[PDB]
RNA sequence: GUGAAAUGCGCAGAUACCGGGAGGAACGCCGAUGGCGAAGGCAGCCACCUGGUCCACCCGUGACGCUGAGGCGCGAAAGCGUGGGGAGCAAACCGGAUUAGAUACCCGGGUAGUCCACGCCCUAAACGAUGCGCGCUAGGUCUCUGGGUCUCCUGGGGGCCGAAGCUAACGCGUUAAGCGCGCCGCCUGGGGAGUACGGCCGCAAGGCUGAAACUCAAAGGAAUUGACGGGGGCCCGCACAAGCGGUGGAG
RNA sequence: CGCGGGGUGGAGCAGCCUGGUAGCUCGUCGGGCUCAUAACCCGAAGGUCGUCGGUUCAAAUCCGGCCCCCGCAACCA
């Protein structure tokens, strides 16, 4: 990215909810270009969301993903010869991409057999503010403050 | 010494730490704090954030003795001088007047190897 | 801004006692003010410096004023 | 305290703050592209003693001038002798760290010394690396300091730019490395060597004078081009970063 | 022989005071940063707080006996 700045790739909305967020989230589930399988596993969980709670999977997804949005992180700025781990803002772009990634990463971490059953639970506990995906969030935020001293390097 | 509303705070800005001593308007200290008192060790005691917490903490302690008004006095140059000050007035403590009293010889003692 | 020379009227600058005159030259902190802002020339700037020092010794003038409010 | 630390210091009360006191050393701002001195060098303030220098008046002597082997005096720092002084700093020294080692660079300690008196020492990148004196050869600008009714004129210094000219070039150029004369000092390939011997000096450390054998076919100055840098500036590549998937493991 | 105060996580230790807190340090594991190495940071697993009884709503904390260690002082025909 030494030249321009790179265009944040655009994305066709959901073939269902019409949500771009869901479109992206699917890609994270997607294994080896098999997009079909990914969507399937997602929607299967989507309905499972209601099967458990009288709530629709819509806001369950937003509520969840919004609780896994890390407010601030630690970037290692190697200035002054040494590599200081400075705490600073998370670009709105990152908060999303990271959340979704952690979401699915923590989801795969779950033990249960079927994959869609993991995306469901992880999604629920996430909106509930309790999931293991949230645990990575609570960490990165604390890891940021455990070094608030060097924050005077915030570029 | 024990109970007075007016007083004075002393900033001391080293390059490896920052301390602050709040005293009565005579000179005698009431309490104090520093980067180390705050929790940090070594370089981080020099950090401006530490200095921020020092003044804050030193303020809270003085608050209890009934301190409300203080003329600030600063000596040093360390990355935290103004941050201690900024953290002081922002501590709801009355900053009557900031002053600079950093000592400097009219050429006398030979410095270190530096 | 304002040259210190013109800022004042006619005056003797070997007088180490008219503190009111001298005091005007002596910076915000008692530092003998730079020639490049006292409006003084070479020879006069010198005689001034010497008389100030004299005054400070008599106690009339300061050696150092603390920098107030910063 | 540092890159981060450690040694170190601190509840036997340190650091930070206030008051009283002791002692040594060095002089902030003015301060500079500044000033003085033959050089080494000389910086708070006061008084005394003293050297050099510059300007005006056109007054006095009447060539009394220049240089100057040897001699004599001066001569930063370190170092030495006797006595005194000792805050800070600090070779040596001890510890901590770093590292393969670290007899160092960094840190915590620390002695002689650095300060004064008297007396030695006499060297230096004691450098403008440019001996002193005199006369002559465009100017522009900057500044320090004298004299004169004074958008200036006229002496004495301190920088820069540059005529002619010089120079191997770099560069110098009325503050010459230009054009000339007087006088002194010095050089004659690199290494051996500022060594050896002899002499003279020194308390000592050491200083002054100062070779040869042998050996080398170069040592050397300035400038050109490029390459290189744990140099800088601008700019770029799946170079790092961000992200996805892998070999290194198993067959 | 009597007197004094100690046992708490893998190691050292605060908490005992005066009842409602088991903490810190390094160590071990994962993660973050790293040329490397520590430093730093995040998280984590791990203690009937010696033993048996006792007062108490509740103690490792106050009580009694005892086990073991450390120390104090004395004696030794
Ligand atoms: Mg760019
Ligand atoms: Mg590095
Ligand atoms: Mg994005
Ligand atoms: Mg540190
Ligand atoms: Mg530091
Ligand atoms: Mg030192
Ligand atoms: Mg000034
Ligand atoms: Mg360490
Ligand atoms: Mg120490
Ligand atoms: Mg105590
Ligand atoms: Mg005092
Ligand atoms: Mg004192
Ligand atoms: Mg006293
Ligand atoms: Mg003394
Ligand atoms: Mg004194
Ligand atoms: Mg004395
Ligand atoms: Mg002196
Ligand atoms: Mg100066
Ligand atoms: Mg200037
Ligand atoms: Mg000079
Ligand atoms: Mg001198
Ligand atoms: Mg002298
Ligand atoms: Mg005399
Ligand atoms: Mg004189
Ligand atoms: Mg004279
Ligand atoms: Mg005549
Ligand atoms: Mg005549
Ligand atoms: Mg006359
Ligand atoms: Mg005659
Ligand atoms: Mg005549
Ligand atoms: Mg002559
Ligand atoms: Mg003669
Ligand atoms: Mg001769
Ligand atoms: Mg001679
Ligand atoms: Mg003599
Ligand atoms: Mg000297
Ligand atoms: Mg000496
Ligand atoms: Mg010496
Ligand atoms: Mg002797
Ligand atoms: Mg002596
Ligand atoms: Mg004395
Ligand atoms: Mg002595
Ligand atoms: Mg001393
Ligand atoms: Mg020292
Ligand atoms: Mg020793
Ligand atoms: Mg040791
Ligand atoms: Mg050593
Ligand atoms: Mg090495
Ligand atoms: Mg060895
Ligand atoms: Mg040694
Ligand atoms: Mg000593
Ligand atoms: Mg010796
Ligand atoms: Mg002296
Ligand atoms: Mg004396
Ligand atoms: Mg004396
Ligand atoms: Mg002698
Ligand atoms: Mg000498
Ligand atoms: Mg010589
Ligand atoms: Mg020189
Ligand atoms: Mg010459
Ligand atoms: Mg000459
Ligand atoms: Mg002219
Ligand atoms: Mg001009
Ligand atoms: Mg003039
Ligand atoms: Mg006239
Ligand atoms: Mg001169
Ligand atoms: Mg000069
Ligand atoms: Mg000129
Ligand atoms: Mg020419
Ligand atoms: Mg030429
Ligand atoms: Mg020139
Ligand atoms: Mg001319
Ligand atoms: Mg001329
Ligand atoms: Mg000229
Ligand atoms: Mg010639
Ligand atoms: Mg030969
Ligand atoms: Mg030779
Ligand atoms: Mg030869
Ligand atoms: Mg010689
Ligand atoms: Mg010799
Ligand atoms: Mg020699
Ligand atoms: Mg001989
Ligand atoms: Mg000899
Ligand atoms: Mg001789
Ligand atoms: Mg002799
Ligand atoms: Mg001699
Ligand atoms: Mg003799
Ligand atoms: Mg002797
Ligand atoms: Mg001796
Ligand atoms: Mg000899
Ligand atoms: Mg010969
Ligand atoms: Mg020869
Ligand atoms: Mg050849
Ligand atoms: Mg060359
Ligand atoms: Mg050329
Ligand atoms: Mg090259
Ligand atoms: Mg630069
Ligand atoms: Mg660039
Ligand atoms: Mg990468
Ligand atoms: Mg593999
Ligand atoms: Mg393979
Ligand atoms: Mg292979
Ligand atoms: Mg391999
Ligand atoms: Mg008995
Ligand atoms: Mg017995
Ligand atoms: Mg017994
Ligand atoms: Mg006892
Ligand atoms: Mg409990
Ligand atoms: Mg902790
Ligand atoms: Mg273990
Ligand atoms: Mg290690
Ligand atoms: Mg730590
Ligand atoms: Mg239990
Ligand atoms: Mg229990
Ligand atoms: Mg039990
Ligand atoms: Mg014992
Ligand atoms: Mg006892
Ligand atoms: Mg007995
Ligand atoms: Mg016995």
């Amino acid at each position: 990215a030494r030249r321009r700045r790179a265009e944040v790739r655009q994305l066709q909305p959901d073939l269902v909810y019409g949500d771009v967020l869901v479109t992206a989230f699917i890609n994270k589930i997607m294994r080896d270009g098999k997009k079909n399988l990914a969507a399937r596993i997602f929607y299967d969980a989507c309905k499972i969301i209601q099967e458990k709670t009288g709530q629709e999977p819509l806001k369950v997804f937003k509520q969840a993903v919004e609780n896994v949005k890390p407010r601030m992180e630690v970037r290692s700025r190697r200035v002054g010869g040494a590599n200081y781990q400075v705490p600073m803002e998370v670009s709105p772009r990152r908060q999303q991409s990271l959340a979704l990634r952690w979401l699915v990463q923590a989801a795969n971490q779950r033990p249960e057999r079927r994959a869609a059953v993991r995306i469901a639970h992880e999604l629920m506990d996430a909106a509930e503010g309790k999931g293991g995906a949230v645990k990575k969030k609570e960490d990165v935020e604390r890891m940021a403050e455990a070094n608030r001293a060097y924050a005077h390097y915030r570029w | 010494k024990r109970q007075v509303a007016s007083g004075r705070a002393y900033i001391h800005a080293s390059y490896n730490n920052t301390i602050v001593t709040i005293t009565d308007p005579d000179g005698n200290p009431i309490t104090w704090s520093s980067g180390g008192v705050i929790g940090y060790k070594g370089s981080r005691k020099g950090t401006p954030y530490a200095a921020q917490l020092a003044a804050l903490d030193a303020a809270k302690k003085a608050m209890a003795y009934g301190m409300q008004s203080v003329d600030v006095i600063v000596r040093g140059t360390g990355a935290g001088r103004e941050q201690a000050i900024r953290a002081l007035q922002a501590s709801g403590l009355q900053v009557k007047s900031i002053v600079d009293d950093t000592p400097v010889p009219h050429n006398g003692c030979r410095p270190k190897k530096k | 801004k304002a040259k210190v020379k013109a800022t004042l009227g006619e005056f003797d600058l070997r007088d180490y006692r008219n503190v009111e005159v001298l005091k005007r030259f002596l910076s915000e902190t008692g530092k003998i003010l730079p020639r490049r802002r006292t409006g003084l020339s070479a020879k006069e700037q010198r005689i001034l410096a010497k008389t100030i020092k004299r005054a400070r010794i008599l106690g009339l003038l300061p050696f150092t004023e603390k920098l107030v409010r910063k």
